[PDB]
């Protein structure tokens, strides 16, 4: 008795978790800050979410650290983050069940 | 006043004189100043008579190149200002075209 739209839209959750594995972080040892080699690959994940996509493609790599209770910055070392995009694609499974 | 248990000082201040009180405070605002997306403002005397309608010149150039405010117009015509992402189009602009 599921809805016309809610037939697409478990899909498109649900769906995400396969597009998320595709960011490939690639190694620019200067720092060792790492930023993914494409859009595509988060896009097809963005889109199925419709969360802002602007938000999305930074803040993955540099988010707002809560620091005590205060706020800082920070740019996240390549292997941090391409562990970090994998945790959000399980996240998501976990919690959709 | 103590040396031991925390093998140091701690009650009071630790030993901490006016000058390492005001240099911890000297630390975390200048950390802090670091924390954040600043934009300035960059503000110039006219002639040093407290003399209002009046403007010199050489006194402006003066200012001018040690501020080094020429360098500043010369790098925000080079540079790209922005380094933002790609997925941003795609989303809110399906709406326009």
């Amino acid at each position: 008795g599921f809805t016309s739209e809610e037939k697409n839209s478990m899909y498109k959750l649900t769906g995400a978790i396969m597009h998320f594995g595709n960011m490939k972080f690639k190694l620019k040892q200067r720092e060792e800050q790492a930023e993914p080699d494409g859009t595509e690959e988060a896009d097809k994940s963005a889109y199925l979410m419709g969360l802002n996509s602007a938000d999305l493609l930074k803040g993955l790599c540099h988010p707002r650290v809560k620091v005590g209770n205060e706020y800082v910055t920070k740019g996240q070392n390549v292997q941090q983050v391409i562990y970090a995009t994998g945790a959000l694609a399980k996240a998501v499974y976990e919690r959709m069940f | 006043p103590i040396e031991k248990g925390k093998g140091k000082a701690k009650k009071g201040s630790s030993f901490q004189t006016v000058s390492a009180l005001h240099r911890e405070n000297l630390n975390k605002l200048m950390t802090n100043l670091r924390s954040t997306h600043p934009h300035f403002v960059r503000c110039i005397i006219p002639n040093e008579t407290k003399s209002p309608g009046v403007m010199d010149n050489p006194l402006v150039m003066h200012q001018l190149r040690c501020n080094g405010v020429l360098e500043g117009i010369r790098i925000c015509r080079k540079g790209f200002p922005n380094r933002i992402l790609y997925g941003d189009f795609r989303q809110r602009y399906r709406i326009l075209n």
